């Protein structure tokens, strides 16, 4: 069998399962890194944004994001406190009077100013609410709020 | 139960492949190391005009003179400093939550 | 003569009053001053 | 009617396109899940920020005092309160189309 | 016929119809898939958009979604609702009597002010109407409304 | 002596008269109050 | 001689007028005060 | 004659500084009032 | 004049083509289809929106009284209503221009 | 000639001009139904956009755009009449009669009420023209207009 | 008595000037609500 | 003594006139408010 | 002589008290006039 | 020194990959096509508008009367109409400002 | 020696330098047309952008671009010009007489409105100023300008 | 111990592959020069308009005359040019910001 | 052995360390290429961004950025510094005299003019703070400030 | 002289009821002249 | 009896002079009125 | 009659005044306008 | 003295002729002066 | 008859009083014509 | 002649007279100014 | 004659005074337009 | 007699003289004192 010699003599046995396992292999050795990487850019990001943090590339900004601040209370905004102007603190009302010890002296009653204090209060209360319903209502309109 | 050759050749096949897909690892770490300076930078340009602009309130400061208190004092209610400071929180607060928009924006890079 | 004691005693009396009208005056502009700033920020926030 | 190794070659390459496209099925759905998040992150700082602006509301509140009800009573027409509520009504619903708005802009991540 | 023997040798019977069916097979099989995966984002995103709802990845934000609400009820702002200023309710005008029982008693004899009520009702509605057209008007643009 | 219940009298008069004049203008600064609050709604509304 | 009493008790007498006319006048224009700082101070409020 | 003359002169003098003590007083009350009420009304 | 299975090879690869670029085909539809979706959403937005917004008017009307006619009449020039009516279909014209801008930037997706 | 015969067995007859026209008429068969996708989702888009028309995926949106409106006609916008305010129209001057009959009767003479009204008719012109020059100057700019 | 028939006559002649001051007043605010809608359409639009 | 008798005339006609300048004034300062608040409603309503 | 001055005297004194009493009358009314325009007026 | 089909796959492997990026030539002249048809309609649109405005403002045209012109004569300085002609210019710097910026915009498509 | 038959039968004379030529010079012959394809849309869209102009398709919107103008000419908004409502040209000042020729004649001297002139002059330059200068500042903002 | 035309085959595999990922090397720095074009568009375009801007003022400009002089400094408290001035910066400061910002976004073509 | 033969005449020797090796080799030394042209580009860009500088093709903005200024120091605005309007320089309270030298010579005492340039500097103070920290508050969102 | 005196106080009736009837006229224009300028001046 | 006639004669004189005063007054507060909304309307428009 | 005379040129010269009055008051109402929009250009721009 | 009776009926007819051309003049500047006051300040 | 010269010479007294009460009213209305002018323009400039 | 020296004496009376005045009302228009002018610069600063 | 010299010296202090007030006027006017420059600056760019 | 007229003539032309003289500065005095106010008050 001239044939059966020649047919050895040109041939390799080679196994399926074991070139497609290796390729499979390596290929699938290499994806993970890059699942790997996708998924911590992804939580990176994701930590800067909700505060939990971030490690590797991104680790730099946690500093300049815990700067910032999260709720209400930012560091960079209470740097203006320091310059913030100096009011008077509301107390008590004390009548004044005019030309006291005179026969001409009169003094402000201070009962209707009690009266004015209040409508006072009222107006501040209803402009600031609607100040602050505005400023949820226009959150995404690139407006000051 | 093949000619020689063909396990060679599909050797070389898979190296291609692995190669290029690390190539391809490669320039995606690039992309993420270039969205990470990206952020660094607004950030770092954001903190910097809040220095600029903290520096300019010390000079032309000023104080109410110790006339007009008792006026003030006078008028005042109890919930005007209240509402001033709610409308200061109000304004810190939409500040960070731009901020933070902006940076689940950067998602989209 | 009677006449000058009279103007003194009237130059007298509109100095004090003078003087008082600058103190209630004084107490009332600072009221003013207080009603603006204090609408007005609410106003300009909004 | 073909010489050895024909076959194994063409399985081969069948293998490599089906593992490179399930790569990509994988990746696909990595990037679909990372929209999701950046989709809850939004509607969470949204939901953060409208709970600190309710909150403030508490403490600066104030009421109209027992006089000038009368003087209000007096002028006040029939469509003054309906025209207030129709303007806060408004306000709502800009807002939840503006929100509906972005969430349909999420469409092109 | 040394050459059908080394052709024999040499020679494995292979089908075309049968190769290209079973990768055509798997993958259509995988790409179904693929299709499966968009079609399923595409939809999340439009119930999440128009109310519908969403599935999967995306089911999180139905409860996000549902808090904001439709229509204009919005139980994100039905909150402020519960702290808004309290104002007196319209009614009938009635006269203002001044100096009661005295010889000087004159009274508001309120014909006038149902004719400036009316007034002041048509402009209050000149006034919603036209806050209305022009926040219609202006939805695109990022402007308060 | 007449001058002092006549004196008495007037000022009697005049705070009766006070009273009544605090009166209306309370409901005159309430409808002014009224007035302006639902105007500005519609006007910062726009 | 009764001219000076006489001259004496016109004194007296405007005297006590003028107390009772100082009275009067105190509370009219305590009120009046009272009832400008009021309309101005609600309408500088709103 | 003289003696006639000169007791109405001084008669006359003594009921001019009666009359002068009685309008300061009531001048000045005048003025007062004027001016209390003009500068209550100017501060305010 | 070539050795046995290069003419199967070739067809092998020329059948692996046709498929991928058919896949690649599909999936371009599936993108526009997502297009036309968003477009349809975003109009539908708009036309809820205006729908919405021209019920609240019908409670709140009012007219002006038979007084007060005379004047207005007395001062009224030629062209104070129409001055009015190019105000409004001003408004108009930019709303629509506005939404036709959107409608041509989808181009972009 | 063994060279022959084994050449002869192990051959096939394979041309050029066939295998590469068949694979490009496939190849083109199916990139035409890709180049005819592409054209008609920028015809689609296009006719949506300057009101010519789709057809296909964006046929459904026809009815939506033609709602819209174009030119200055929106029937979107045109509900909004329906609720427009009534307003006096404007008519000649006619004096008014204060006290008719009585000895004390004057009239406004209405010379000067003519004269005011040109100058109102100037500055509603001034303020409307500038009002629409502002208008298309910030077109780009995201603003009321 | 001529003095109450007077007075009577002084009242109605007052009560005739009323009637016609509050006509002329309604047209004259009439005229101004005009004036002041149509100039804000304008100054509002812009 | 007639001259007690003209006294109470007097003052009877007094008292009299009296009562019709109240009810004349009452009349005219109440068309003035009326008017006058007309004007200022109408005045901050737009 | 004597009883005649008495008299007139007595009668004098009559006449102030009717002449007061008439007088606060008067002066009541034109006060409480000024007063109600003047507080009508500022109170509006 | 090769046996034979090799030269005739290798002809063929370079076939196929001049057809397949003949066809990317293909689509990225078609994007570009896309590109300057939506310029074309942007432009045309902001045309069309203006033309729309234009018209307008010929029926409710006016002018001050005879009367008037004394006083603002009297009053009016060297430097307002040049400053309302500045005003107007910088109006149309602006537009045609934002207009180029839109159009370096769209280099991003 | 067979095996030289046998080699020679089936053995074709390839030379690498010719098949990697002729690829080469077809895949470069076609990725000149690529590149040439980028940069003309490069060159159009600039030369759209600053003026120089566009050929081929970008060739129809040099009108339009020319229709917009260039510097502060735009002949889109020159069309306005032609409606500009007309406004007295300022002369010098002339007094104004009050019952010539009367006893009662008396004239304003105008001495003190030039002064007015000046201040008036100086006060449209300061808001003009401030106009321009937040004009520049704010043209990156969506704000009118 | 491979047949004849597997290392030529291999080579012009290695080949096609260089060639390939060449062509996407320099279709990348058309892609950076397209980038930077775009950027000194922008630039270019803003230095403009502020030379047209500057030019502007020379024509219209105006000065306070002697007299009000006396009375400004009569009031002029210590701190208003100061704040003038703080005013000024705060614009400029602005303004360069936004353009740092926008040549900081230019880093996502 | 014929077989032996056959394989000999149809074999050569190949190492895969050395193919390998070569296309390993090439695909670097241009991979390398490629990413040093990703890292000039970002250089550039960041440079320009944060005024370190650029090389290359965006050599030619450096120019331009520098023009822009950093800091608060804008070239690009300091041009309208040179037509800023003059303004007076503040100096300490004169008082005015009227009448001088006459019987009616009275002059302001300019004791309530400081108290009044005192309140006037608060009042400036509390506007320029508030527009700074309202300036800060809305750098995000695209307002003028 | 009782009838002198009759004479007297009739006489003096007729001119008081001459100068009621003038009066009232005069006050009458007068009091309208004022109305007519503050009513005016108040609507307006 | 000559003094009716005279009362007769000065009332229709007063008459006469009343109804020229009513023309004059009537010309100048028409005159002022028109004067005055001239004002107040262009103030209103501008 | 004296009276009417002196009545007639009483009412001429009113009829002067006010033409003349008219006059100045339509140049300073023109100069009124002016001034407003001539700031109201530069205003409503910033 | 008839004639004298009219002769002062004459005399006084003649004064009363001139102190009428007298007053017209007077209040005619007085009147002048009031309007020309009023209506400067009224247009201004 | 002396009282017809000195009836005239008052008169001509008269007429010299009325021109210098011209020509100094005329003086006093023209500066303040021009103060109040001149505070009005500035205020509307500004 | 007595006369001359009295007149002189009344107007050197006069005189002092109308210098006091003059101080008196410098001293009360010189208060009133500064008060109007602190009033109107607070007013325009808030 | 005495009065055409106290005439003219009215007049002359009549000028003087117009001419003080001129100057005091411009003061406050330069001062008025001060206050609303720098308030104005400030409130604009907030 | 007719010393006696001419004496009281010249005597009273002497007194007319004086008493222009001291109307001229009380009229001067009051008229500057008007005019200082209503300028002092116009100016401001």
């Amino acid at each position: 069998k001239m044939a059966n010699a020649n047919k050895g003599a040109m041939t390799e046995n080679a196994d399926e399962n074991a070139l497609q396992s290796d390729a499979k292999g390596k290929l699938d050795s290499v994806a993970t890194d890059y699942g790997a990487a996708i998924d911590g850019f992804i939580g990176d990001v994701s930590g800067l944004a909700n505060g939990n943090g971030a490690t590797g590339d991104f680790a730099g900004s946690n500093s300049q994001m815990a700067q910032v601040g999260d709720g209400d209370n930012s560091p960079l905004m209470n740097n203006f406190r320091q310059y913030l102007p100096s009011l008077p603190q509301s107390v008590e009302c004390r009548p004044f009077v005019f030309g006291a010890g005179k026969p001409y002296e009169f003094s402000i009653d201070c009962d209707k100013i009690n009266l004015f204090r209040g409508v006072f209060a009222f107006l501040l209360y209803v402009a600031t609410f609607m100040y602050v319903f505005s400023t949820f209502a226009n959150i995404l309109r690139n407006k000051e709020s | 139960p093949v000619l020689l050759g063909i396990p060679l050749l599909l050797r070389f096949l898979g190296f291609l492949l692995v190669t290029l897909f690390g190539y391809l690892l490669t320039f995606l770490k690039k992309g993420f190391g270039k969205i990470a300076i990206a952020i660094s930078l607004f950030l770092a340009l954001i903190i910097g005009l809040n220095s600029i602009l903290v520096g300019y309130l010390s000079d032309i400061s000023a104080q109410l003179p110790s006339d007009f208190v008792q006026g003030v004092q006078l008028i005042l209610p109890s919930n005007a400093l209240p509402c001033f400071y709610v409308i200061l929180s109000v304004k810190a607060a939409i500040f960070i939550f731009d901020v933070k928009q902006k940076i689940v924006s950067y998602l989209d890079w | 003569d009677p006449a000058k004691a009279a103007f003194n005693s009237l130059q007298a009396s509109a100095t004090e009053y003078i003087g008082y009208a600058w103190a209630m005056v004084v107490v009332i502009v600072g009221a003013t001053i207080g009603i603006k700033l204090f609408k007005k920020f609410t106003s300009k926030a909004s």
